[PDB]
């Protein structure tokens, strides 16, 4: 009735093999007593890096050890623990005189790869899923607090991006806006994991267009639309000149984090957003350098 | 019973008498897409044996001065074989891989290659040297297919990241005094159940000489390195006409 | 198993013994072709030097899988990886590896 | 067909060329039917 | 509930509102090869949806003087689609078909096409007219692929056999006053479990006007006939490189 | 654990659907009584040939019928019944003077498509499996019986085909030969279904080579090696001239027959073996012709 | 070198299907192979010679 | 526990550290003659240890051009040892053998000898070259005893039979990269329970270089091949005076 190779055909197994399990690691591993071992056949110290596995040699088999009850915690090295710390990710200028952002409004493309500290941290992993708490610290360039009313509006990709301080999009009938005086404590808001993918992707090795991929378009290599969350717009709430030069610092703090596929830490300086370019001529070593391997 | 091994998939069988065990990427065997993980509502194609097999794609020559090479993956196998076809006709693709890099020499030769799997391996430019120019790596460099590409600044994996740390990735070494081949088994890894085999490359295969090849003169100097990969649990959906890119 | 004369080229009568084995030596490139042969048993060619080949000549038809073991006789110090490939019917003699 | 997956490697002191001997037979599922006479051979002179 | 019908395979769906039931060749649905019927010891590929679907290959124009056309089958579907591919890469092929020929006209038009399936449809030459010359039909005639070929002597099916008897073969008529399409479902039929899709054609599809097309002038005169076929239970084994012929 | 579409996936059903069953047909169908039927809704006489099925209208519903117990047999219309009748399939000349077959030996390619009566019968079906009984009637061209000794040898494809009357192949050490005097009743032998296919194939729409298929090779279209059973060789048993002109008629009778896929009966004259060519200019109608459809 | 024929099964060399081999081996027996009449001797009894 | 081995019979012990298992001729250990298989009515002598032991009879030098050698057996062991004696004094003889051919070289040398046991190894002449002369191989060639004889046309084993097929006989190879000795254990094989050790030779030992000896210059070039055989289950009957031949 069947053909056997069809009854066996393990084609369609949705479950992943595994091989490894997750164990409780509340504290560091304890050290149990060790004694001299003079025997042939058992060689812990001998390993083979070629295999591709880290040496599994225990302190106990390398020296006579005492007993130590390690109660040191590992809580501070969790992801939420490590990543859930507010950091600067965006900065916006609203000067009186200038060419940057006059007219009293600004459209900041929501991209957290513009500030080296925060960027390097996350670029530790390839994928990352999480909610976040955005805080907005506004004031004048002197750090002086001023009685001015702003309006921050999150504009999802597709929504009409404001063209002027008095644009119609500021009616914000469905977009979520926040009205704040620069004298009120920094506005703070909770943001869900909004993406069509299951995790944000710091690195996307490929294109999104699907076309020819000529020279003029290599601009898109590495551009993954599942991270383009839209823009953040801000404007002094009025009809006339703001009267004061403003600056908004955007701080993001992740929470409910899930990270996957750890990769090498950024070695060189950063040059552009969403683009791992590096200075070809100024390729500095990862660390410090000595004069000889035989001296400190 | 650990240095010798045989890998058999489809109608292909690889033999090795000096291998150093098998690495299973992130400790997970390649699986098919779950019913609750998928979204594409059309019933996919699972060619099985016609595409899940060992394609021996390329050979490089290791020289006392070689810098290293890489191959972007989803792609490398396109245009070649029935796999290639299903990857061009279908929009959506999904699959794990069994990568077997081989390279032998004599007991009188010496050297050591690092063989890693770097997921989402985005390439970067030298930025015009000074760093003022916002250049971008060309299609010929980001998606070299077979033949791979040679690294220009291996120390930073042409992407500003230390190769010294590349081992946090499924890797294996080919130390000539110890073995003559590496074997990594990577599962499908992406933030999506399926994606276009064409314009997205799930990971790159790195093969870099960390300890330079060397041998007294007179010993055969042609030391090749051959890549042989095999898709596993290949699934395709979203059938249309055939597409090259 | 009996010796398959893959190298059925020499005929000098003083070189008949070298039909029994084919050579393999240090190449200078990538994926060179070592040897090639018809996988047909009851046909003229290498298979005629075998015991199987000969018994076939006595029967009009046959069926079953065939096995061909290749023993390497080089020195212990010589290393190497060969790729033996059987290409089914309709497949023209491959131009490359 | 037999191709070079990599290359024949050797140290200084070993022959730069060696040989492979092929041996062949049939698998367990092999069978033959309808016997005839061989063609491969037929004598010329009549047996003295 | 007998004149309307819908055929759905793979990602293709054919609709018809004037069909006249479905014929099942020799009363047998296409099946896969049994374990005791097969000989090829390698596990075959059963692409399923990627090849078992509706390929709408050709359109002919029916004219008040058309002689008739035929399409050899295994072949017709090569080079086109993933089916084509599996047929070129693999030596052995096996599969049944769902053939749907369609052709509509108005209630003011009239005519009747015979649509048959002739297994092992060997073509013959006129033998140089007199019959003294031992000519042979050319590759372009015996294996026309899509586009089919036009009959030169339909009365004898260009093979010395009366078309008057062609109905002992799975057939169906397209009488314009009655229907607008034929639907035959042929199972795999050969004296072997598998055979080369390339050099052997299991059967031919015949479409001949027995009762000439006719209509008073002024009514749209372009009356097409379109062939749409779909493989079923496709199986392939004996994988090698890709072959055209 | 599975993916559903895999648990269902009826891919791999080795059994054929059927739809129709074989019933016992020892005698012709009987006729049961019929009476007048004047009713709307039931119309037996009305059919639709388009469907592609033969009319299923019974005599009973077309006219008032009596009852008839049909005990006529159907045994004579079986395959063994129909095909198991000896017929001429091969003829061989062994003349004294001539150019046909002197030297005293002949190699007849075993092909039964050389004689129109027998050929047409079998070409009724596409495939055919069966055993056969070959009979060999030998004598001189005058039908005169002569005291001569022949040797018939079946030479399978691959075995050495005799090159002369005194060839070495006549040692027939494994080939099956038959020695007969022309004065002995015709030699007769039982032959099994020897073929690598499951049934002989009268029509093979395709090639066997697998190559280019140019003009010069169209010779092979329709040539199926699964029917090339080898040759039949005959020779007068000696060293010198036979002394009498001979002729061997080969009669084949099938038995244990299985036939499949019936096709149209040969309509035109035959011109060549294993090749359905027909006279292009002399395409005669299937049957007789009248002067008008309104007269006999 | 051992001197034994390779015992490698088709199954371990490639992914295989299931095949029920019912082909007979009767024709390859000795009686089967050798029990076929053949010429072994020839004798002349000429008039003149 | 398969490459090292020790053979101990009588008062002789052979050691080997690179052997490749042991072949047992036709899968049958040497046995004594059954009561229903025998005919000689006299109670035989079974010297046991005095004749069932390891006689190391000869050494040949393998050269880059050696053709090959053979030794006829029953005979080879006559005149040498107590075995020899019992073989000359008795008419009837019976016995199996444990043949151990050894030949070592370095890991830098290469070559491969075929070591076979050919039962009833009848030698033939070249027939005077043309084939018109009915010559016959001389006593010195058909029964060379120890020292064996060198083949003149190994391709045909000086007997018109392909050496390519010589492996249907209890054989073993001496591939220098793999082993350094062969070990065959042949049982008594004749169509009689006993026969004269003198004028009948149950089988020959063949040692032929199929893959020529070779090594870069400077490596010891004297590569010997030594034969060591040991009778097993030796039985003798029909005692008379001593006979040479
Ligand atoms: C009220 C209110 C709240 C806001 C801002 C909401 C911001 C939500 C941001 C979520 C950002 O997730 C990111 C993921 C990836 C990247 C990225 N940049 C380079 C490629 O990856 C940037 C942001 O505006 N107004
Ligand atoms: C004794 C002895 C017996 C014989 C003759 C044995 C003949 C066995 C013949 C079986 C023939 O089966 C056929 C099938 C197909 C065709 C064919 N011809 C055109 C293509 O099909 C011819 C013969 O010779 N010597």
């Amino acid at each position: 009735d069947r053909v056997a190779d069809v009854i066996e055909s393990s084609i369609g197994d949705s479950v992943s093999r595994a091989l490894t399990q997750a164990l409780p690691a509340p504290t560091g591993q304890n050290t149990q007593v060790s004694s001299h071992r003079l025997d042939t056949g058992e060689v812990p110290a001998l390993q083979a890096a070629e295999i591709g596995a880290s040496s599994n040699t225990s302190d106990e088999s390398m020296i006579e050890t005492r007993c130590v009850l390690n109660s040191h915690s590992t809580a501070e090295t969790t992801l939420d623990s490590f990543f859930s710390r507010a950091g600067l990710v965006g900065e916006i200028d609203l000067p009186l005189e200038g060419t940057t952002n006059p007219n009293g409004y600004a459209n900041w493309d929501i991209d957290i790869t513009g500030y080296a500290q925060m960027r390097r941290k996350v670029e530790l992993f390839t994928y990352m899923r999480f909610d976040a708490e955005f805080t907005f610290v506004a004031c004048t360039p002197t750090g002086q607090v001023v009685p001015q009313l702003l309006q921050y509006m999150f504009v999802p990709p597709g929504a009409p991006k404001p063209e002027s301080r008095e644009s119609l999009a500021w009616q914000t009938a469905t977009n979520p806006s926040v009205f704040v005086k620069l004298t009120d404590p920094p506005a703070q808001v909770s943001v869900p994991f909004m993406s069509p993918a299951s995790a944000y992707q710091w690195f996307y090795d490929g294109y999104p267009t699907f076309g020819e991929h000529k020279q003029e378009k290599d601009l898109e290599y590495g551009a993954c639309p599942n991270n383009m969350m839209g823009t953040f717009s801000v404007r002094n709430v009025g009809s006339s000149k703001s009267k004061y030069p403003l600056v908004v610092r955007i701080y993001m703090r992740m929470k409910h984090v899930r990270a996957w596929i750890p990769r090498p830490m950024r070695n060189q300086n950063y040059l552009f957003k969403a683009n791992p370019n590096y200075a070809g001529n100024s390729i500095k070593p990862t660390g410090t350098s000595r004069t000889a391997i035989t001296t400190l | 019973s650990d240095r010798v091994a045989q890998l058999t998939i489809g109608n292909s069988t690889i033999t090795t008498q000096e291998a150093a065990n098998i690495i299973v990427g992130y400790g997970e065997w390649p699986s098919y897409c779950s019913d609750d993980d998928a979204t594409a509502v059309d019933k996919p194609t699972r060619p099985d044996v016609s595409v899940n097999r060992f394609y021996t794609l390329d050979t490089k020559l290791w020289e006392k001065s070689s810098k290293g090479w890489y191959w972007k993956f989803p792609d490398v196998l396109t245009e070649t074989g029935v796999f290639g076809q299903n990857a061009q006709f279908h929009y959506l693709y999904r699959s794990g891989f069994c990568i077997h890099v081989q390279c032998n020499a004599s007991k009188f030769h010496q050297g050591a290659l690092l063989v890693a799997i770097l997921p989402e391996y985005v390439i970067g430019t030298v930025a015009g040297g000074t760093g003022t120019e916002d250049s971008h790596p060309p299609y010929k460099q980001t998606q070299p297919g077979a033949d791979g590409f040679e690294l220009q600044h291996p120390y930073v994996l042409d992407a500003g990241i230390p190769i010294s740390q590349l081992t946090v990735c499924p890797h294996q070494w080919i130390n000539l005094r110890t073995n003559n081949c590496a074997t990594i088994i990577v599962p499908y890894m992406n933030t999506l159940p399926f994606d276009s085999a064409l314009n997205h490359c799930n990971f790159g295969l790195l093969v870099v000489p960390i300890s330079p090849l060397d041998f007294d003169q007179g010993a055969t100097p042609v030391i090749p390195i051959t890549i042989t990969l095999a898709p596993m649990c290949s699934e395709f959906a979203g059938l249309r006409q055939a597409v090259t890119q | 198993e009996t010796i398959l004369e893959v190298n059925n080229v020499p005929t000098n009568a003083t070189s008949l013994m070298e039909r029994l084995r084919f050579p393999v030596s240090a190449q200078a490139g990538k994926g060179e072709l070592c040897a090639v042969f018809r996988a047909d048993p009851g046909r003229d060619g290498p298979w005629q030097s075998t015991m199987l080949g000969q018994l076939c000549g006595y029967y009009t038809q046959w069926s079953g899988s065939l096995e061909v073991t290749f023993m390497f006789t080089g020195s212990f110090m010589a290393t190497g990886k060969m790729l033996i490939a059987y290409t089914p019917p309709g497949g023209p003699l491959p131009k490359d590896r | 067909s037999i191709w070079y997956q990599t290359n024949y490697v050797v140290p200084i002191g070993a022959p730069n060329t060696a040989y492979i001997i092929a041996l062949a037979a049939a698998q367990k599922n092999f069978t033959m039917k309808l016997c005839k006479d061989t063609s491969h051979i037929l004598q010329t002179a009549s047996i003295q």
